[PDB]
């Protein structure tokens, strides 16, 4: 049902700041789960961030305070707010979709936007 | 007069997440009963809130538990001197799903058949097209390749789930899902 | 002197003349009206929707004698509002079940020693 595409990734100096964006273009996107996942150099992709169809965000504590998730379901958007970016943070960050209550997986996966905290 | 009864945003919920169960109707009810039938029965009783010739209630489950799946199925309250209630409504499957391992799901005008499968001896398997509140169910057999199957003639988006007798309510992790064009 | 078996039989007391049960099907509930467990409020609650069934009360019941039912029609189905719940959108039955064994359990070692 999706296509999801991510953007915004880049270089960035340690303690400073980054905004990712997915835009997502398919039926009922306002009903979907959507979600930040990475995967750093050598490790296996791992869970960020989700924000729920009813707005509720979730984090994985690595993340926890630093990270902020939030849609637009007006323009089908979800983005990542990266603050205080450390070079642990280095990955390639995927945008997914879930669609709750019909499924228990993200299905549906962006192809990436690299993000690199440079020293 | 049977009132309607629908989830939101699906009947298929994750361990700890969350399903709206709205009940609503054009007959106005001051109040509904959500009855569910499973391994812990209950009858939650909602106020029927009134906006322009709709009498609706929400029954939200902030965090799906075994003890909440089950079929569910709402009444509208008529009177309390001679205790009268409706019709129930057409019965509706809240599902605890993500469990267990996921099944596998194989594929104008012509029969196609759904097939579900897994290593796993899942006793029942379900199929769920995307959007439609209700699953169809069908018993697994064994294969001489070590899998069990489960094959549903259709005569949208679909996915396969497992289950075991003593925990009908209780499926396994969806399977990935298969767009039929 | 055997201040626990008479605590285990006020809880009993209780249930019988709340609920309108029997008081043969309340004691069926042989490994429930134990010393450990006679004032386990949850388990007497899940016990007693587990054996009476009291959601089968929805339509109105039949008149059966020493049915749950006209308890639930008083205090859930047929109640103008119910006490403990009140102006609640979303009231369970179990949790009325339960709010009424543990007034029954905290109750218990009041009436049986007086
Ligand atoms: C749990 O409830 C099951 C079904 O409930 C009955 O049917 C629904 C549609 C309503 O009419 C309801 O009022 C009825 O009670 C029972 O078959 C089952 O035995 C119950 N489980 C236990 C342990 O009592
Ligand atoms: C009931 O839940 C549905 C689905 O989330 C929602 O659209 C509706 O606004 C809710 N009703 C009320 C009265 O908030």
């Amino acid at each position: 049902q999706r296509q999801l595409v991510e953007s915004g990734g880049g270089l960035v100096q340690p303690g400073g700041s980054l905004r990712l964006s997915c835009a997502a273009s398919g039926r009922s996107f306002s009903d979907y789960t959507m979600g930040w996942f990475r995967q750093a150099p050598g490790k296996e992709r791992e869970f960020v961030a989700a924000i729920s169809w009813s707005g509720g965000s979730t984090y994985a504590d690595s993340v926890k305070g630093r990270f902020i998730i939030s849609r637009d379901n007006v323009k089908n958007t979800v983005y990542l707010q990266m603050n205080s970016l450390e070079p642990e943070d280095t990955a390639v960050y995927y945008c997914a979709a879930e669609r709750t209550g019909w499924s228990s997986e993200y299905d549906y996966w962006g192809k990436g936007t690299p993000v690199t905290v440079s020293s | 007069r049977k009132p309607s009864l629908l989830a939101h945003p699906g009947p298929l919920v994750k361990s700890e997440e969350t399903v709206i169960l709205q009940c609503w109707s054009d007959v106005m009810f001051e109040h509904f009963l959500l009855h569910r039938e499973g391994m812990f029965n209950d009858t939650l009783r909602l106020i029927g809130e009134h906006h322009d010739g709709v009498s609706k209630a929400n029954f939200s489950i902030s965090r799906m538990t075994q003890d909440l799946a089950g079929t569910y199925r709402c009444y509208g309250s008529v009177t309390h001197s001679p205790y009268q209630v409706s019709a129930p409504s057409d019965p509706l499957d809240i599902v605890i799903i993500g469990l267990y391992e996921k099944p596998s799901l194989s594929a104008a005008g012509e029969n196609v058949t759904l097939s579900c499968s897994s290593r796993s001896s899942y006793d029942m398997y379900h199929l769920s097209r995307e959007g439609e509140a209700h699953e169809r169910r069908l018993p697994a057999g064994p294969k001489v390749n070590g899998t069990f199957q489960a094959d549903f003639p259709l005569g949208g988006t679909y996915r396969c789930f497992g289950s075991f007798h003593d925990s009908p309510y209780e499926w396994s992790k969806s399977s990935d899902p298969l767009l039929v064009s | 002197a055997a201040r626990i078996p008479a605590a285990i039989d006020a809880v009993i007391k209780g249930i019988v003349t709340k609920f309108g049960v029997s008081t043969e099907s309340v004691q069926g509930l042989k490994s429930l009206f134990t010393a450990n467990t006679y004032n386990d409020v949850t388990k007497i609650a899940r016990a007693i929707n587990e054996q009476y069934n009291p959601s089968s009360c929805l339509t109105g019941g039949s008149g059966a004698d020493n049915s749950i039912c006209p308890w639930a029609m008083e205090n859930f189905f047929a109640a103008r509002k119910i006490p403990g719940f009140i102006q609640r959108e979303a009231v369970s039955m179990n949790d009325v079940i339960e709010k009424t064994v543990k007034t029954i359990v905290s109750d218990a070692p009041k009436t049986a020693e007086t």
